């Protein structure tokens, strides 16, 4: 029990300052105003070291004691802690010296992705993942007709209104956002 | 009467004054229908905290994905995930103010998906709330039926 209210504890301190490594607060008198997240740098870089720590410690005696130390790792929370880590590594590996702007974010996104663990936690979360399991055929029907849904509206809406002002309907792909939003 | 205007500053009164509508809710034991939604709440306890954390998760992850995807623009309104977690709330629940919209083409993409997230995740208390305010009504309806069939005895 104790074990659980414990780790349950720092996926919500490591989603929690994610979350607040953004917000831009600090003036900083002497320079541009800095989000908080990296004017201090060392304070967060600790946090999210210290973290994937705590998660890398669970994992290892998760694994260890499956019945099949494999089929433990194609299981539904196995990637989960994986991609939760990972995009931790190759942020060592490829500090930012080496690194350009349309190179990184791509894995930082992913950083986020360790919020499901809370699956074990509530059985809310675990029972919507079975549910969308149970009714796989709906959502391929729903996708389809959306997209030729989409298709014919936006070729509709395009020939209609291309002709005008400053009609911004440019495209077929420039008619998807118009009839998604609708 | 207390604290009377001459002890007083600008942020410190409407903290007070505006829990002054907290009192139309004595309209309670003139309808029935208040107290009733209110004891249906209660029966539904277990399912709006779901909701709530299902909201609030999905608020955050749609948040970092348009925060990520749309920050770097000509005045991109997205200057923080506390800044997107306005346009999120609005978009998961088909609002859609128009004050904030993405311009990129993955911005739009996660935004198109992001509505319909909402729609499905809040429509799921919407069916046992309203079936359990039918349920409770028409248990009462039955009862104050059987209290009178009781009467005419």
């Amino acid at each position: 029990l104790v074990f659980y209210y414990v780790t349950g504890f720092f996926i919500a301190v490591s989603v929690i300052t994610n979350v607040v490594e953004t917000v831009p607060c600090g003036t900083v008198p002497g320079s541009k105003e800095l989000p908080c997240g990296e004017r201090y740098s060392v304070a967060f870089f600790c946090l999210d070291t210290a973290c994937v720590m705590i998660f890398t410690v669970e994992y290892l005696l998760r694994l260890f004691a499956a019945p099949s130390r494999y089929r433990f790792i194609r299981s539904v929370m196995s990637i989960i802690d994986v991609v939760a880590i990972m995009p931790y590594y190759i942020g060592l590996v490829m500090t930012n010296n080496e690194d350009v702007s349309g190179a990184f974010v791509t894995l930082r996104v992913f950083r986020v992705f360790r919020i499901f663990k809370f699956s074990r936690h509530s059985q809310g979360l675990r029972i919507l993942g079975y549910t969308l399991k149970s009714c796989a055929s709906e959502l391929g029907f729903l996708l389809f007709s959306l997209t030729m849904a989409i298709i014919i509206f936006a070729t509709v809406m395009f020939y209609a209104e291309k002709g005008s002002s400053a009609s911004k309907f440019t495209s077929i792909p420039a008619s998807f956002w118009y009839t998604i939003v609708t | 009467l207390v604290m009377t205007n001459n002890e007083d500053v600008s942020g410190a009164f409407v903290t007070l004054r505006v829990f002054r509508v907290f009192r139309i809710f004595k309209f309670s034991r003139h309808s029935q229908g208040l107290r009733i939604l209110g004891y249906t709440l209660k029966s539904c306890a277990s399912e709006l905290g779901f909701l709530l954390f299902s909201l609030t998760m999905a608020i955050i992850i749609f948040a970092t994905v348009m925060f990520y995807a749309e920050k770097g623009s000509s005045a991109s309104k997205f200057t923080s995930i506390p800044a997107s977690f306005w346009y999120t709330i609005v978009t998961m629940t088909t609002l859609g103010y128009g004050d904030m919209v993405p311009k990129t083409i993955a911005g739009k993409i996660f935004g198109s998906i992001c509505s319909l997230s909402g729609v499905l995740v809040i429509a799921l208390p919407v069916p046992v709330i309203v079936s359990n305010f039918s349920r409770i009504y028409h248990q009462n309806q039955r009862a104050d039926k059987r209290r009178a069939q009781k009467k005419a005895r």
